DNA sequence: CGTGTCAGAGTGTCACGGATGC
DNA sequence: GCATCCGTGAGTCGAGG
RNA sequence: CUCGA
């Protein structure tokens, strides 16, 4: 019904509470600038609300899962493009 | 044990009264609160930090 | 491309005025 | 009704890094 | 950064 919908938006504001201020200083130490920090968060938790297979197990570590998604998008982010011009 | 051990002045007599919190795992996480804002406080995350 | 422990910044100015705030 | 705090300003020119 | 009036 219509109050299923508002289940899935109540669900990501939780996640944030609790994992998107720690997954920030994560990201600020690997890259060193904090508002590439906020593009690195937006982007995780937007890969895992388009994961319903992280969001699905709780007895499974899903803080973990974000630090390598952090550092994966990081490590991307340091190829090519910023290689010539940063 | 703080009334003992700054009880020779007037200037603590008035910080632990003007005070706004007390107990050990509440003002352990009022610090954490302003230190690292926005993230859950468990008595054992203020504890370690 | 896929991603499942956690690791976490700079700090020795000041005079002065007026909007900002308990 | 007022103490607080924020934002403003703080010589000019020249040579090499 | 370092210096010249």
């Amino acid at each position: 019904v219509s109050g299923a919908a508002a289940a899935e938006a109540a669900l990501m504001r939780a996640l944030y509470d609790e994992h998107a201020a720690v997954l920030w200083r994560y990201a600020l130490r690997l890259t060193g600038d904090a508002a590439q920090a906020e593009d690195v968060v937006q982007e995780t938790l937007l890969r895992a609300w388009q994961h319903p297979e992280v969001i699905g197990d709780t007895a499974r570590p899903a803080r973990a899962w974000l630090f390598t998604v952090a550092r994966n998008m990081i490590i991307d982010e340091r190829r090519s493009a910023r290689f010539r011009n940063v | 044990q703080i009334v003992e051990r700054f009880g020779f002045s007037e200037i603590m007599r008035s910080t632990l009264e003007k005070d706004n919190t007390v107990g050990t795992d509440e003002a352990l996480l009022d610090i954490y609160r302003k230190l690292r804002p926005g993230e859950p406080p468990t008595k054992e995350s203020a504890q370690t930090l």
